């Protein structure tokens, strides 16, 4: 049990040495995406009757 | 336009405006009930009796203005024997599917395991389609045999003859029976549940006084119409009250999603 | 897999004769069942069919009211009932297994083979003998009366090879995928009506004779069949 | 071991410290004059029927035709959502099967559930029937959620408050990720299939590696069990689900909340959550007999989707995202698709 | 508008789909009950009579298949699962009267008899379990005959007043299952005494299940 919290402390440091990205860097990826996917997205923009598979 | 037929032209429009769209939502209700999976027997013979109740209320405009016409001297002439003929098989299925409504309640209280392993929807559909055929081909022999020979209201000493022993036929062998089985059925059902030591009075009796008043419903309905049949044979004659008896007798097609539909959400 | 029919032999015109189809090795009450018979030295021609849970038992238009097909799922068995055997009716049966749903495999596996010695589509290939040596690719065309790609996108062609002394082996169903176990080379396509199949790296293996079907409408006509020569 | 203590609650504040640094400004604050969806209203475009019993699995096959769903009924039919035929039915060893999954080659199937073992279907076999390929065993907990990553490597992730990555071929745990202290509800695999992430009872999801096998991110945040999780469709997000009424969607490099999708008249908990092609639209299937779809960018509601009676329990996009499927606890699975 | 092909695998799911109405209208027949059992209290003794996560036991009895699953054996968290249950005919609880002084072996403070009160508490006033009834079962009284002569039964309540013979000691132990019972309305929890040698013990689940069958039908016709 001791040891097993030196292991939970173990995977704790791990973690603190990840390189975090500013989330504003990050956010603007994620409406990136979005906006360079908008018009393959058949549920924002419905296509037409004649290209839907489901009628 | 007298007095009693003006009364008779309230009753029907009320009837009508009040039974229209109950029945449409109980219609409605049933047939989602039935999509749903797993259904039972009671559902399929709720269905038909919804479904019969409609065909009566979709058939009610023609009385109100034969009623309108001092219920005489209807002006179209090839219809009487088409709207009549409907009215009546609509009357008599919708008392055969009260029956089998009132065998599907005994059978679910009195042999619980029993209805459970033979809960198949195909039972239901039999049961239907044997209601169905009781009354439909019943008046469409009627009819057949008719023609092999207003909106049949007067007619002479010879057809009285024939119309009579129809009459009889149809109160004892066609009307008897379903209301024989459901006044047994619903009494052992009242009996039961008035037996069973597991629901107190808070819920059984919603059990105990809906059953009471369904059997009272149809004895109150249905009655007044196929006893009328025998007094007329008594005394050989068209009875007078026959078209208070048939307005009784549709009050049921109105009454009951009340007493099968709405009775849940209410 | 394994189909092996029994009850061929001479016979008189006139009499009658019962073919059975012992199915052992696969699901034979999913999978439905076709005849198909081959006149000596001559092509092949739908006979019959019947579907799992027996309820399609189209027949072809010169046997039908004449010949009766019958299925026995619990024992895995496949009938075929001679009536008036006719002069023509003398030909080779084979019988053949088919699946149908999303992208399964009609026709995949075919009998062995019992011989027997008494408005539709047309499917004609221009080539009867492609002379053509190993290491080299020859295109097989067939033709068609009508399209056959339907509304769904899909375009019914199944292609077969039919080696000496062997049964029918699917090659290229619905004209554009592989069958089970088919080597790649071979290489299926066309348009409704432009019809061709393609084979890159000819072996010793891949001589025959290729048959084309129509699989749109029921009637299944077959085609001429080139014959491959080593 | 109150020194380990401490370093460990010193460690805690100090990724604290980090996510806190990092945190320039909210994802809501920069996403303020992009143009919002609207009112996305979608129909039944079909009802696929038959199941008997409640839903809680579905999934979209590769080719994005083909469904399969798992009931407490015992099957786990493939349907054929562009006829809504069957084309199979596999009758179950245990009723009680709470994940499926579709091979990415569609060739397989899995399912699992309270039987702890996770069942690999072989659909395309020589003898026409669906077999069952190999039942794998090895958990100690009912299983929760199963995804395959190729024709021969499935990370299932179960009660056993462990997520393991079996080689179907040997039948093994390979690798077997450790780290959550709760139940774990749900999985995502990343787009790469390198990474994966876990919804655990704990109210925290962790990023795995399936190639290490060890966690690579936690986080936190949330105040329930995590009932759902999907993989944002580049990868570098996720989007959590949980009984606390609220989805979440967090970032990998970020290491940090970014929004919550939460409405005040919204008190059941997220049963399944799914996103869209492009990444901005966040299906989420509520326990309120409700779908509601969730702008990622705006955190605004834009559709109900309200056609089911029960909990609409399992939901998700195909991949092409023309339709997003909503399977219910009713019996009945709704290929929703919004008309033009 | 069907192809050959496209009418073939129409077929194809007629014929499927008469095979799940044929397996939907057998499973019906069947009843499922849940043996959701304490920790290590009974569910052996009465599992013998009637014949690695769920375990289910089937046995019948008067033309009535029961299906049984023994739950207890997962230790994970009880309510993420336990909406799977939600439509049982009834739920077969399980409590040992011998454990009316035993502490529990992994706490060590807390009673076994209030371990199983604790896990009731929760399980009757269930939101997925209103409707659906339970069958206490009291195992375990021919040790509970010697055991409450040793010592009475202040030692699980402090609060009770009363002698240490059986027909009054184990009034109380039903009373108090009784108490935690909130749904008096739609739900009365039968119970029953069962040695290790009676064979009434499937007569009585028979009797509780079919109680709830005429429940389940009356609801079906439109009363109740
Ligand atoms: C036979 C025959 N031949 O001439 C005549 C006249 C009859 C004859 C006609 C009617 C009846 C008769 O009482 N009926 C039949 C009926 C009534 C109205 C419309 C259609 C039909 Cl079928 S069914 C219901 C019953 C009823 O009124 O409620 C009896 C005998
Ligand atoms: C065999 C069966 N199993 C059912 N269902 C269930 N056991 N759950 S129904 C039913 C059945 C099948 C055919 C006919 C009838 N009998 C009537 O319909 C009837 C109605 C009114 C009347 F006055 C006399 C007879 C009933």
């Amino acid at each position: 049990s001791i040891a097993q919290a030196r292991k939970l402390v173990e995977q704790l440091k791990m973690e603190a040495n990840i390189d975090r990205i500013k989330v504003s860097k990050a956010a603007a990826d994620l409406m990136a995406y979005c906006e360079a996917h908008a018009k393959e997205d058949p549920l924002l923009t419905p296509v037409p009757a004649s290209e839907n598979p489901f009628r | 336009p007298d007095w009693k037929s003006s009364l008779i032209l309230m009753a029907y429009i009320i009837i009508f405006l009040t039974g229209l769209p109950a029945n449409l939502l109980a219609l409605r209700a049933f047939v989602g009930r039935i999509r749903q999976p797993q259904p039972a027997p009671v559902h399929i013979l709720l269905l038909s009796l919804t479904l019969a109740d409609l065909l009566l209320l979709l058939l009610l405009p023609f009385k109100i203005i034969e009623a309108a016409s001092n219920f005489r001297w209807y002006l179209p002439k090839v219809v009487c024997a088409l709207t009549s003929f409907g009215f009546y098989s609509s009357i008599y299925c919708s008392t055969w599917l009260l029956a089998g409504i009132s065998i599907e309640r005994y059978l679910g209280v009195a042999f619980p395991v029993q209805y459970k392993l033979s809960r198949r929807p195909l039972y239901g559909v039999i049961a239907a389609l044997v209601a169905w055929v009781m009354s439909f081909g019943h008046c469409t022999i009627v009819i057949i045999v008719q023609y092999l020979n207003t909106c049949y209201e007067n007619f002479t000493d010879n057809q009285l003859d024939v119309v009579l022993p129809v009459r009889l036929e149809l109160c004892l062998v066609l009307f008897f029976i379903p209301m024989a089985v459901t006044i047994f059925c619903y009494w052992r059902f009242v009996w039961i549940m008035l037996s069973q030591p597991l629901v107190g009075a808070q819920r059984r009796r919603r059990a105990v006084g809906l059953a009471v008043v369904t059997l009272l419903n149809f004895l109150v309905c249905f009655g007044p119409y196929n006893v009328s049949h025998l007094v007329g044979y008594h005394q050989r004659k068209s009875p007078w009250w026959r078209s208070i008896a048939v307005v009784f007798s549709s009050l049921n097609a109105s009454l009951d999603p009340l007493l099968f539909y709405f009775s849940s959400s209410v | 897999v394994q189909l092996v029919e029994s009850g061929g032999g001479l016979v008189q015109p006139g009499g009658s004769r019962k073919l059975s189809c012992s199915a052992s090795g696969f699901a034979f009450s999913s999978f439905g069942m076709h005849w198909v018979r081959q006149a000596p030295e001559k092509g092949l021609e739908w006979v019959a069919y019947i579907s799992s849970g027996s309820g399609t038992i189209y027949y072809a238009d010169t046997v039908k009211g004449r010949f009766t097909i019958s299925r026995d799922d619990p024992k895995n068995t496949l009938f075929l009932q001679m009536t008036s055997l006719r002069s023509e009716d003398t030909a080779m049966y084979y019988c053949v297994r088919s699946i149908y749903y999303y992208g399964s495999s009609p026709f995949d596996f075919w009998g062995q083979g019992t011989t027997l010695t008494v408005a539709d589509i047309v499917m004609t290939q221009a080539t009867s003998s492609v002379p053509v040596t190993p290491g080299e690719s020859v295109s097989i065309s067939c033709r068609s009366s009508k399209s056959l790609l339907h509304s769904n996108g899909n375009t019914y062609l199944y292609w077969f090879l039919q080696r000496p002394g062997q049964s029918p082996q699917l090659l290229i169903y619905r004209m554009s995928n592989l069958a089970s176990g088919v080597p790649d080379r071979f290489s299926g396509s066309g348009s409704g009506t432009a019809f061709t199949l393609t084979i890159s790296r000819l072996e010793a293996e891949d001589v025959g004779v290729y048959y084309c079907m129509q699989h749109l409408e029921y009637p299944l006509t077959f085609g001429a069949g080139t014959k491959l020569e080593l | 071991l109150d020194q380990l203590r401490q370093e460990a609650e010193q460690l805690k504040n100090q990724i604290r410290d980090a996510r806190k640094a990092c945190a320039d400004a909210t994802l809501s604050q920069i996403t303020n004059n992009i143009d919002p969806v609207g009112r996305i209203q979608m129909r039944t475009r079909r009802t696929l029927r038959g199941h008997l019993a409640k839903i809680y699995a579905m999934h979209w096959g590769t080719d994005s035709r083909l469904l399969v769903s798992a009931s407490q009924d015992g099957k786990l039919i493939i349907w054929d959502s562009y006829t809504t035929n069957k084309v199979h039915a596999i009758p179950l060893r245990s009723s009680w099967v709470m994940t499926c999954a579709y091979a990415p080659s569609g060739n397989y199937v899995a399912c699992g559930g309270l039987d702890n073992i996770c069942s690999i279907y072989n659909l395309k076999t020589r003898e026409g029937n669906v077999r069952v390929s190999r039942e794998l065993a090895g958990h100690t907990g009912y299983l929760s959620c199963c995804r395959f990553l190729d024709d021969n490597q499935i990370v299932t992730s179960s009660g056993d408050t462990t997520c393991a990555l079996w080689d179907i071929e040997t039948g093994q745990q390979t690798t077997t990720f450790t780290g959550h202290t709760g139940d774990v509800m749900s999985l995502s695999l990343a787009p790469d299939t390198r990474l994966f992430v876990s919804g655990a009872c704990d109210a925290s999801a962790k990023l795995w590696d399936v190639r290490e096998g060890m966690c690579r991110q936690t986080f936190t945040g949330h105040e329930s069990d995590i009932n759902a999780i999907c993989f944002f469709p580049n990868g570098n997000a996720f989007a959590t689900g949980s009984d606390d009424a609220t989805c979440r969607l967090f970032d990998l490099r970020a290491d940090q909340e970014l929004m919550t999708y939460s409405h005040d008249n919204i008190i059941c908990g997220i049963t399944s959550v799914s996103f869209s092609k492009s990444g901005r639209l966040l299906l989420a299937g509520y326990d309120d007999f409700n779908c509601n779809v969730w702008d990622a960018l705006k955190a605004d509601r834009a559709g109900v989707l309200a056609g089911h009676d029960n909990r609409v329990s399992c939901l998700g996009v195909t991949d092409d995202g023309m339709a997003v499927a909503t399977g219910s606890w009713d019996s009945f699975l709704k290929i929703w698709n919004g008309s033009s | 508008t069907l192809s050959a092909e496209d009418k073939a695998a129409v077929e194809r799911s007629k014929m499927i789909d008469r095979n799940l109405r044929e397996d939907g209208e057998k499973a019906a027949r069947e009843v499922k009950l849940l043996l959701l059992g304490a920790g290590e209290s009974g569910k052996n003794t009465i599992v013998k009579q009637m014949k690695t996560g769920i375990v289910e036991t089937h046995f019948t009895f008067k033309d009535l298949h029961f299906k049984m699953f023994d739950v207890g054996a997962q230790r994970s968290e009880r309510k993420k699962w336990i909406h799977c249950f939600e439509g049982v005919t009834a739920i077969i609880f399980c409590v040992a009267l011998s454990d009316y002084d035993l502490v529990l072996a992994e706490d060590e403070e807390m009673n076994r008899m209030h371990a199983s009160m604790k896990l009731f508490d929760s399980i009757c006033n269930n939101k997925w379990f209103t409707d659906t009834s339970i069958i206490l079962f009291l195992n375990k009284k021919d040790l509970f005959e010697e055991k409450i002569k040793k010592s009475p039964l202040t030692i699980c309540y402090p609060e009770y007043a009363g002698s240490n013979t059986y027909e009054e000691a184990a009034a109380y132990i039903q009373c108090q299952f009784e108490d935690l019972n909130k749904r008096k309305d739609t739900k009365e929890i039968y119970t029953h005494f069962t040695c290790s040698t009676d064979t009434k013990n499937v007569q009585f689940v028979f009797d509780a299940v079919t109680d709830v069958i005429i429940k389940n039908n009356l609801k079906d016709c439109g009363l109740f």
